[PDB]
């Protein structure tokens, strides 16, 4: 003869439940990304310039060794 | 002694393909909140062996309506070509040293499409035929821009020799000089290997098994091995072309370790991309490759012809 016991919601109420779309912005601006890309390209160009000039000098040296040995 | 070198190249590649199947399954499983193979062998280490033994002990079918000669020739061509495309790769020394290695890869890869073409035609079924014409369209989409990108990148190498790429990138990776070309090349290699989002020829949701739908057992297995060997080979080519390892002539093992790590990272990126995206429509692939990639590639080719002349940065070895 005890009290009625049934599955029921708790005293007061259940906590609020989220349902709305949540997609944060989470990114840099286009200007920053373009600037970083162009800077990387320029740095690579200058490094390649130095290395290619050094390689040209090395090729000239090897060709001169061949010229010395040819006769 | 040379035959020992051929065997030491071709057997480990097949083992790497076999275990790449397992690695792909596990990566896809863990990106999908599951595990993947972990029962047959510790951590699914024996799963590839079980797959191969099951396939080669299974009955092979010759379709009643099919051309038998082409039906049998196509997988042989696929596997042999996939094996052959490895011999000029410098790791840091190549098995076969060619003056024009890059053109050799280009020609052999453009020959590899006939495996799919001829298997699909010789099956004499409708889904296989649709897969074969999709292969035709895919090659028409990617070939020209792939070749122009290769030329633009190699304009700083000075030649077509693959070993010169090691000394060209002695100080800096080539990706810091041509990263737009690197992006277009990466997408082109995804399209060239029939990988998602460009896995149009198989077309699993759309075409059941597509070009290889008729194929079963051992013949079917050969196609799978060829495709995965092509995956690994193309990523190794990308690593050599854009992320150049430094080579010490008295310690080539360091170069080999670094290069293998880089190509493994690129292959895992392939698997990641497959796990992450939906599939293209095959007219959309052609429109992407002909309306966006081609004009940019032509402009960048003009730029990469002009730049060494303007800056007096022309490479050696005429
Ligand atoms: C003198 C020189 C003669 C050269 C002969 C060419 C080699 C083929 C000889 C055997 C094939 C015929 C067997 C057959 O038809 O079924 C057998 C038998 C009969 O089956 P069936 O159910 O009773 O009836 C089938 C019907 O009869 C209907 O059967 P079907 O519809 O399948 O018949 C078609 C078949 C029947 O053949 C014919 O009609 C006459 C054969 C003459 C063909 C020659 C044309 C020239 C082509 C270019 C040159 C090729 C090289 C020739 C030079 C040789 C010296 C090196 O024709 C072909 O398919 C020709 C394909 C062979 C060319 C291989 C080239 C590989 C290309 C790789 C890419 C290239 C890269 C760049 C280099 O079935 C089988 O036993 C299984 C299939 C057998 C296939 C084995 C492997 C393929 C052939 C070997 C290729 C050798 C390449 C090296
Ligand atoms: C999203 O669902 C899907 C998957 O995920 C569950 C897949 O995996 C998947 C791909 C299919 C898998 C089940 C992989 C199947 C594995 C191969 C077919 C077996 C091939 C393995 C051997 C043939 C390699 C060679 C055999 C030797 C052991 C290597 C050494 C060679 C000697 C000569 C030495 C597909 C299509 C798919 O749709
Ligand atoms: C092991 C016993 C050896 C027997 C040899 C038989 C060879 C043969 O032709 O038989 C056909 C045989 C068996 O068929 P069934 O009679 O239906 O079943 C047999 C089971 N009772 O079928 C096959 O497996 C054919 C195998 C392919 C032939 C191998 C040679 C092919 C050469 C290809 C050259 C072209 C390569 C293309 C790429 C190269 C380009 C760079
Ligand atoms: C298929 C076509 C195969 C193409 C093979 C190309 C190989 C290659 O490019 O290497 C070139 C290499 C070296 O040249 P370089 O790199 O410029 O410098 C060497 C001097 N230091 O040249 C060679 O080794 C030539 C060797 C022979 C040439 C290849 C012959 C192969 C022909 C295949 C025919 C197919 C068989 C017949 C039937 C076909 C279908 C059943
Ligand atoms: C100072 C002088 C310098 C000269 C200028 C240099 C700077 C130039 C800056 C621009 C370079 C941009 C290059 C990008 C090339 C493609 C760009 C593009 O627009 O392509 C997309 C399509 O590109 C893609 O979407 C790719 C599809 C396949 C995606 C597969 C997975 C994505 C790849 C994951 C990361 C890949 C990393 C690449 C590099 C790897 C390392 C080699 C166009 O498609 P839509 O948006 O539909 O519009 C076209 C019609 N309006």
């Amino acid at each position: 003869a005890s009290k009625v016991k049934q599955d029921m919601p708790p005293p007061g109420g259940y906590g609020p439940i989220d349902y709305k779309r949540n997609l944060p912005r989470r990114g840099l601006s286009g200007y920053s990304m373009f600037a970083v890309g162009i800077g990387t390209l320029l740095f690579g160009y200058w490094s390649m310039m130095k290395w290619n000039r050094e390689r040209r000098r090395l090729q000239i040296e090897d060709f001169e060794a061949r010229i010395a040995l040819m006769p | 002694m040379f035959m020992i070198n051929i065997l030491s190249l071709i057997i480990p590649i097949l083992l790497a393909v076999a275990f790449l199947t397992l690695v792909e399954r596990k990566v896809l499983g863990y990106m999908q909140l599951r595990k993947g193979p972990n029962v047959v062998g510790p951590y699914g280490l024996l799963q590839p062996i079980a797959d191969a033994l099951k396939l080669f002990t299974k009955e092979p079918l010759r379709p009643a309506t099919s051309s038998i000669s082409m039906f049998i020739i196509a997988p042989i061509l696929a596997l042999s070509l996939a094996l052959t495309m490895w011999v000029p790769l410098p790791m840091p020394y190549p098995l076969i040293n060619m003056n024009l290695g890059v053109l050799f890869m280009l020609a052999m890869s453009s020959l590899a499409v006939y495996s799919i073409l001829w298997s699909g035609w010789a099956s004499n079924s409708k889904y296989a035929l649709i897969g074969a014409l999709r292969a035709v369209a895919q090659t028409i989409s990617y070939e020209v821009t792939l070749a122009i990108i290769l030329l633009s990148v190699l304009l700083m190498n000075g030649s077509y020799t693959l070993s010169t790429l090691i000394t060209t990138q002695e100080h800096i990776w080539m990706i810091f000089t041509s990263w737009p070309l690197a992006m277009m090349w990466f997408i082109s290699t995804l399209a060239e290997t029939n990988r998602a989002p460009f896995d149009l020829t198989e077309g699993e949701s759309e075409l059941v098994s597509g070009f290889n739908v008729e194929y079963a057992a051992g013949p079917f297995a050969m196609f799978f091995m060829a495709e995965y060997a092509n995956i690994i080979m193309m990523n190794a080519f990308t690593a050599i072309l854009f992320l150049g390892a430094s080579h010490d002539p008295h310690t080539p093992e360091l170069y080999t370790i670094n290069f293998v790590l880089k190509t493994l990272a690129l292959t895992i990126t392939f698997l990641w991309i497959r796990a992450s995206y939906p599939r293209f429509r095959y007219d959309q692939l052609m429109h992407l490759l002909w309306k966006s990639f081609l004009p940019l590639t032509l402009a960048l080719c003009m730029w990469h012809i002009s730049l060494p002349i303007m800056t007096a940065s022309i490479p050696p070895q005429s």
